[PDB]
């Protein structure tokens, strides 16, 4: 862990992941958001493989380009709350 | 030949897993007990050779795979499995007599010679530990883990320390397959033992030792049904300490992550008496009746193997529709909303006597009052309602059917 | 016309008040965030985009 | 024999429920466990012995983002959602305004209430505000409240008449509550032409 930013971790495992950076935020200790900053896109794969193997069984990975599912939904609802009010 | 056996195991392991993942209720069981018998026969085949240092690793590996699959299908352990462990252990020693405890001590010294099989052995210890923790043999379990670790960890008679201090030994290099490893078990044990220590300390009236283990329960493996329990339980812990608001939250959480929401609604009823919030109490139990109307396994040691069946004294104990509907009518009648208590009682009494066609409603427990006490309670509720002709019918029926209760019968017949 | 904009007004005021309660269920984790929310809102969207802003 | 036929309860059959009914059940259950919740007690439980003062730390500033991050920190201590705190803390600061001295409250009440409500809209825009935890925490007050306050709620779009009154347990208590407020109003609106303008506005509303 970096102390100054302890929502971040640096891999020190001495092979092919070395210096890969992760972060983990839990929310609803079922659901959680991993971010992977890797040195190529191979090493991004080798990671999710090593980890879909140590997860539990129904562990529904799924890729975010464009904002967490929760946030998007508020951002949507918002832009109606305003639209419909404006249309009223 | 070792090749072939290794091969057959691995094959059977994958067969087992495929049945688990996939399949129908029938076809699952077909392939399961198929692979079971396969493992038997491979067991018997190796059980037929003398000792064999190179075979041991697989031997122990194999039998584990069995016990696991055996016990998991059975949905419960037995002592045949302890004998299987006894056998394999005796073999280990025959390479290099009395009872399990000296065997293990002599075993772990023979393994501290570092023959490379430790990957299985700690695995066996997890198993041994699953049995003994199903069997409440925690003195010996502690004892095994003390010889396992340094015997310097000999003063440390807490389990929850020893289980953590125990390191499963290897990343478990390219071996014959298994269904489960020391880690994946070690992790079931911490959560199971902790869960049990917790309910013990709660009922035994230490709702301060409890909260430590009941949060060690949610943390490390905790399948969600295990959690709904942890949470109803902390709802009691705090109700007992006099923290109704801290309790309430853990109970709402248990509701949502709930598939199993009788026991929380029960803990709420017990909380709304304790504050006296009587309309709320009665409502939490009405909802409970409807929550006990509406209603899958794995070939691997779950946490639900090493959970007990519940005592009567626990916050997790919920009776059945009939018992609970009586508690509601009972808790209604003590309040004096007797018209409504009577309605509850005539739905109780119908579910006890009219029930001929469906599954038989569960009978009242010996500590609780018998059938006749209940007929009279019904009649009383009826009086309080002002349903007197109907109370007469109840009493006439009871006398037609068959002490204190007869004298009382006459009395309520008079009051009618 | 007037009849017109009121038919539109009632058809709006339901959609808003629905969404409003939906937001609160997203605040308190009462509903679920996952979906049915996702696919209900994208249906609210689809309702209105049809004769969006007749410009007169 | 007649005894039997009379005892024979018709409603002795309860079938396995539709999994929809199970969620309705779990919702009416969480509704119940929260309707009997209080926060003041929670703060005395988790924290040792609540207003904007408490969360903002005794008049620190009145900046909107700042007070929002204060509700985040409060909710972090308690482990209650931020919406729930904010609903309660506003309903509490509502009690404050409407108590300090008849249906209208027309001076300076209007000013503090507008500053309050312009913060409530900030809350509603970041969605830091369970509306229905708010409806319930108003009918916990129910008496301090005046029809003027509720009509500003309606028009500033914090609640609507219909969303409040359709989250009150006793429909009689709402009926009698309004009946009193409307009677006192129609008594009013001859007291002055200024007060009558605002009164005629909310009465038509």
């Amino acid at each position: 862990i970096i102390k100054e930013f302890p929502e971040v971790y640096f891999c020190e495992r001495p092979g092919s992941f070395y210096g890969t950076l992760f972060t983990w935020k839990q929310r609803t200790p079922f659901e959680g958001i991993l971010i992977i900053y890797s040195r190529n896109q191979t090493v991004m794969f080798q990671c999710l493989h090593n980890l879909i193997r140590i997860l539990p069984i129904n562990c529904f990975l799924k890729n975010l380009k464009s904002g967490s599912e929760n946030f998007l939904i508020d951002n949507m609802a918002f832009t109606l709350e305003k639209e419909l009010v404006t249309l009223s | 030949c070792l090749d072939l056996w290794r091969e057959k195991n691995d094959r059977l392991v994958r067969q087992a897993k495929v049945a688990q993942n996939s399949g129908l209720t029938l076809r699952r069981q077909q392939l399961a007990q198929d692979a079971l018998e396969g493992l038997r026969g491979l067991l018997h085949s190796l059980q037929g050779l003398p000792a064999a240092v190179p075979v041991l690793p697989l031997e122990l590996t194999v039998t584990c795979n069995f016990i696991i699959l055996r016990a998991s299908l059975a949905q419960g352990f037995t002592e045949d499995q302890a004998q299987d462990i006894q056998r394999s252990l005796e073999r280990v020693l025959e390479t290099q007599e009395q009872g399990l405890r000296e065997l293990w001590d002599s075993v772990l010294r023979a393994s501290c010679l570092l023959p490379e099989l430790l990957s299985a052995l700690h695995r066996l210890v997890g198993l041994q530990a699953a049995l003994w923790l199903s069997a409440d043999r925690l003195g010996d379990l502690a004892l095994l883990l003390e010889t396992l670790n340094g015997s310097q960890s000999g003063a440390s008679k807490d389990l929850l320390l020893l289980l953590k201090t125990w390191s499963p030994p290897a990343e478990e290099l390219d071996a014959p397959l298994t269904l489960q490893d020391a880690q994946g078990l070690k992790d079931v044990l911490l959560t199971a033992f902790a869960y049990r220590q917790g309910l013990q300390e709660l009922i035994t009236g230490n709702p301060d030792k409890a909260l430590s283990s009941l949060h060690e329960a949610a943390s490390g493996l905790c399948p969600r049904p295990v959690l709904v329990q942890v949470y109803t339980a902390l709802g009691s812990c705090h109700r007992k300490m006099g923290n109704p608001q801290r309790a309430l939250l853990y109970l709402v959480a248990a509701l949502k992550e709930g598939s199993a929401w009788g026991p929380p609604l029960l803990e709420a009823s017990r909380l709304y008496q304790q504050l006296g919030d009587t309309t709320a109490e009665l409502e939490s139990l009405e909802l409970l009746v409807e929550a006990l109307n509406v209603p899958a396994p794995q070939f691997l040691i779950e946490v639900e193997l090493l959970l007990p069946p519940p005592d009567l004294a626990s916050p997790l104990h919920c009776g059945t529709q009939s018992q609970t509907k009586h508690i509601l009518a009972s808790r209604c009648l003590q309040t004096g909303r007797a018209g409504d208590a009577a309605e509850h009682y005539l739905d109780l009494l119908a579910l006890l006597l009219d029930s001929s066609e469906p599954r038989f409603s569960p009978p009242p427990s010996p500590p609780g009052p018998c059938m006749p006490e209940v007929f009279l309670e019904a009649a009383v509720a009826l009086i309080q309602a002002g349903r007197a002709q109907d109370a007469l019918t109840l009493c006439e029926e009871l006398l037609s059917r068959t002490p204190l209760w007869v004298s009382a019968t006459h009395l309520l017949q008079g009051q009618a | 016309r007037v009849q017109y904009l009121r038919q539109i007004h009632a058809n709006h005021e339901t959609l808003l008040r629905e969404v409003q309660t939906l937001r609160d269920r997203l605040c308190t984790e009462d509903e679920a965030s996952s979906c049915a929310t996702a696919q209900r809102l994208l249906q609210v969207y689809r309702q209105l985009r049809h004769p969006s802003l007749i410009l007169l | 024999r007649r005894a039997w036929a009379e005892l024979l309860a018709g409603r002795v059959k309860r079938e396995k429920y539709n999994p929809e009914r199970a969620q309705k059940l779990k919702e009416s259950a969480v509704r119940l466990l929260r309707s009997h919740q209080d926060l003041n007690a929670l703060l005395l439980e988790v924290e040792g012995p609540v207003i904007d003062c408490d969360s903002s730390e005794a008049y620190a500033n009145h900046s909107s983002s700042f007070i929002g991050s204060a509700l985040q920190d409060q909710a972090s201590r308690l482990g209650v959602p931020v919406g729930i705190l904010s609903a309660g803390m506003v309903a509490s600061s509502v009690g404050q305004i409407c108590t300090a001295p008849p249906v209208l409250l027309t001076v300076e009440q209007r000013k503090k209430l507008s500053s309050l409500l312009e913060f409530a809209q900030y809350l509603l825009a970041h969605s830091m505000f369970s509306r229905l935890s708010f409806c319930q925490e108003l009918w916990k007050i129910q008496s301090s409240l005046l029809l003027e306050a509720v009509w500003h709620l309606h028009v500033q779009g914090i609640v609507s008449l219909q969303e409040l009154l359709e989250s009150h347990p006793d429909m009689h208590a709402v009926g009698s509550w309004l009946f009193r407020n409307l009677c006192c109003l129609c008594e009013q609106m001859e007291a002055s032409c200024q007060h009558a303008d605002v009164a005629r506005a909310m009465l038509s509303d």
